[PDB]
């Protein structure tokens, strides 16, 4: 019952901080996008109608 | 004086080869034919 039970969350605090501030200082690239085609067909049986 | 014997086919055979085409159901393009005149004056 002292300082000693609190590492665990201050080592969650410290987690969660080193990562907002690793990602605020980043620099983005934007990447180009490509693979846009119409390659989503569907199939299935032909109807065929008789007479 | 030769024969030759045909072997029959099953019937599942000949209803899969009575819908494999010959079908009106698609369409194409086509034009008008002319015929010949010869007119004069």
């Amino acid at each position: 019952m002292a300082s000693t039970t609190r590492l665990v969350n201050d080592r969650k605090q410290l987690e969660q901080q080193v990562k907002d501030d690793a990602r605020i200082l980043a620099d983005a690239r934007g990447l180009n996008i490509t693979t846009v085609a119409n390659d989503s067909a569907t199939g299935g049986q032909a109807i065929r109608n008789v007479g | 004086l030769d024969n030759v014997i045909k072997q029959i086919e099953a019937l599942s055979v000949i209803v899969n080869r009575s819908e494999k085409a010959d079908d009106a159901q698609i369409l194409g393009p086509n034009t008008y034919k002319q015929l010949l005149e010869h007119l004069f004056s």
